[PDB]
């Protein structure tokens, strides 16, 4: 029962400090992240490190509710998960691969990821928002100024952060709108509201929890997310595990224990909530 | 390999109504011009409890129905839907024994192989069955008749009551369950046993008649209620959130594909379609 268990940095969800003058302290927790020495090498350190989030609180409740400890660890491998040539990498490829007995973070079910991994019941839920400047007139994803674009002079400019479950998602139902964006990838959430803020970028799509709270965490409550808060392919955070693991069962019936017992509402109280 | 579904009559996710004279459904047709899928669903007619219960063939129709005509040409199997004898949901209840009522004793009696209704995900269900993935995200709201003054779940009049103002929810419902679980809600409690309907139609009705002042439910079907009955009104935002799923017996070898099929419609746009045709408008 001593786990080895996968995360990512993705404040509120996962957030990583540097250890103290030399262990964990307050709400935090170890965590290790595997550093390389130089780009000629495959010798590497694991850097001590401390791991807190709305994602760490569930954590420390489902290793007490459960009974498990654990080794928790930071992904270098990509980030949450995508398939290439056929071989997924990042925290689904860590459990996929069984590095990982499970996976907790900010990780987004999808049809895809759940053939190769079982998913706990979700404890928040997520799918694809729309950040633009207060007042921005589209639709939703449906949009013409999305859908067609060249049709617009000058052409709306919008993009995502790719390689995650939003991009994947796009690439699948919206074909011309995705070869479009490409030349609009973000590198991060920070860069992209840095771009819409100074009128780089005039829509950001992107995960509907992270864009909900930082919405609701703007200087000046420029940033909304469209349709009061739309979510587009509505699903949710989930912790990935084994197909087949033995955990899955207990996992499942604790966090709808949390969610029953009001337990799940004090953590988004805690970490989620929001001036605007 | 025909399964058994059962479902339970709960609009807007389930509609029943009386077959024609020949016994076929009648034709319709949506805003869209779309024709309406409408399946033979048998089940008892209206009785009072304890009475001996008629099984007549009728017609079923709803967004969990087209969910399950979805679910059914995905994975290729053939069905006969049956409405619960009981008329309900489903909760345990103590007889040492320990026995389930409603749909979900059904499906545990094997009298059904799978749930397709607004059957709620918690944890004493989960306990005996396997729910797939969530096919709808809500939560639980307060209906009153249009001019009732209710802050929402922490109301004086809910929070202390008396015999002056009655609120009460579904029995053998979620919840049912949520109410007598939460230690800190067990003054509503007390007051709901007293009061509490045998079904959703049944409490809207008596809300309506100015018999019930409050009713606790689910807010897809409260609001959906509340946007065709202009006289009845929601009263704040959601106190509590929970999904529907699927609902099925934990050794059944569509499990894994019927939460795939549930994904994919999430993903491309299939049941928000679903939710703009029957649960918004
Ligand atoms: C129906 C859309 N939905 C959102 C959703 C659904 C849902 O019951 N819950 C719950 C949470 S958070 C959440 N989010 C706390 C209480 C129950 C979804 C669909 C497909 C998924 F695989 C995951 C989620
Ligand atoms: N939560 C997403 C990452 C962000 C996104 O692509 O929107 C995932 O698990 O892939």
């Amino acid at each position: 029962n001593h786990l080895s268990i996968v995360t990512l940095e993705e404040a509120p969800f996962v957030i990583v400090e540097d250890i103290d003058p030399e262990t964990c302290v307050r709400n935090t927790v170890p965590c290790r992240k595997f550093v390389k020495i130089n780009n000629s090498t495959n010798e590497g350190m694991n850097v001590k490190k401390c791991c807190k989030g709305f994602c760490i609180d569930i954590l420390k409740k489902l290793s007490r509710t459960v009974k498990f400890t654990y080794d928790l660890y930071l992904v270098t491998n990509g980030k949450h998960g995508k398939k290439v040539n056929n071989v997924w990498n990042g925290m689904i490829g860590e459990v996929v691969y069984q590095r990982a007995v499970m996976a907790v973070g900010s990780l987004t079910i999808n049809e895809e990821r759940s053939e190769v991994v079982d998913f706990s019941v979700p404890f928040v839920e997520t799918g694809i928002s729309v950040m633009v400047s207060r007042g921005t007139q589209v639709t939703g994803l449906s949009d013409k100024k999305f859908q067609r674009p060249h049709d617009y002079s000058p052409p709306f400019r919008f993009g995502t952060v790719p390689n995650g479950s939003t991009e994947r998602n796009i690439r699948n139902n919206y074909p011309y709108m995705h070869q479009y964006m490409t030349k609009f990838n973000q590198k991060g959430v920070e860069d992209a509201l840095v771009s819409l803020k100074t009128g780089k970028l005039d829509a950001f799509i992107y995960d509907a929890a992270v864009l909900n709270y930082k919405a609701g965490r703007d200087e000046g409550c420029k940033l909304v997310t469209i349709g009061s808060g739309y979510i587009f392919a509505t699903t949710g955070y989930g912790i990935a595990l084994q197909k087949g693991s033995p955990w899955k069962r207990q996992i499942d019936l604790a966090l709808l224990q949390f969610v029953g017992d009001g337990e799940m509402e004090e953590l988004e109280t805690l970490w989620l909530t929001g001036i605007c | 390999t025909r399964l058994k579904i059962v479902t339970i009559h709960q609009e807007p996710f389930v509609y029943v109504k009386p077959t024609l004279s020949d016994g076929t459904c009648k034709e319709e047709f949506t805003v869209n011009g779309d024709p309406v899928k409408k399946v033979i669903c048998t089940g008892p007619n209206d009785t009072s409890p304890g009475s001996p219960r008629h099984t007549v063939p009728q017609c079923c129709y709803g967004f969990c129905i087209d969910l399950l005509i979805k679910l059914a040409r995905t994975m290729n199997f053939t069905y006969e839907v049956h409405l619960v004898a009981d008329g309900k949901f489903g909760t345990q209840e103590r007889v040492n024994k320990k026995e389930w009522n409603g749909m979900m004793g059904e499906l545990l009696s094997g009298q059904a192989d799978m749930i397709v209704a607004p059957l709620t995900i918690n944890n004493e269900r989960a306990q005996y069955i396997e729910f797939s993935k969530p096919f709808k995200y809500q939560g639980l709201t307060i209906l009153v008749k249009k001019g009732t003054r209710i802050t929402g779940i922490n109301d004086p009049r809910l929070r202390n009551p008396s015999d002056k103002f009655i609120y009460a929810t579904v029995k053998q419902s979620s919840v049912d369950i949520y109410f007598r679980r939460q230690v800190e809600l067990s003054t509503m409690y007390r007051h709901m046993e007293k009061h509490n309907y045998e079904s959703a139609a049944e409490a809207i009705q008596a809300v309506r008649d100015n018999k019930l002042h409050a009713f606790i439910w689910d807010s897809a079907v409260l609001e959906f209620e509340a946007s065709q009955k202009c006289d009845l009104v929601t009263t704040g935002e959601l106190f509590f959130r929970s999904g529907f799923g699927i609902g099925m017996r934990k050794d059944s070898p569509w499990k894994q594909n019927v939460s795939l099929s549930i994904l994919k419609s999430h993903e491309n746009g299939f049941m928000e379609d679903l939710d703009k045709t029957w649960v918004r408008y």
